[PDB]
């Protein structure tokens, strides 16, 4: 099952 | 990789987060936590350390003080974890207090050297000292 990399500084996401 | 965000289930919030290209791992700072069920597995930093899979075979925490919570009644909401440094197995969801430790429940609190964190009906038993740095 997978992740979320959720900013701070920005209020954007990211995955790998 | 591509959008699939609709089936997420772990959520790592941070305010400073690098990656590290000539070594693949990724190091995260400022207050960093990851969620997914009660294991409140927050730190300042956290050291991800992954494999050709993007696995994160093992995962280094530390902060001022060092230390994660855990959720374990709706009244026993403050079990914790803490250490001289923190490692954990995202492998098998168990967290290890690095060199020397301490653990604490409602109504218990175990010290010493370096221990994993229990989530059944056990203890560690092991008893010490440490000091903070």
């Amino acid at each position: 099952v997978p992740i979320t990399y959720v900013n701070r500084a920005t209020x954007k996401c990211a995955r790998y | 990789g591509l959008p699939s965000d609709r089936n997420q289930q772990i959520s790592l919030v941070a305010d400073r987060a690098t990656y590290n290209e000539k070594t693949g791992l990724t190091t995260y700072t400022g207050n960093v936590v990851i969620e997914q069920g009660t294991m409140k597995l927050q730190a300042d930093s956290i050291v991800a350390t992954l494999n050709s899979k993007r696995e994160i075979q093992t995962i280094t925490a530390k902060g001022r003080p060092s230390k994660f919570q855990q959720q374990i009644s709706a009244d026993k909401g403050i079990a914790r974890g803490e250490g001289q440094t923190i490692v954990y197995n995202a492998d098998t969801g168990i967290i290890t207090l690095s060199g020397g430790a301490y653990l604490y429940q409602d109504g218990s609190s175990i010290r010493g050297n370096t221990l994993k964190y229990s989530m059944n009906k056990g203890d560690v038993e092991a008893q010490g000292s440490s000091s903070n740095r």
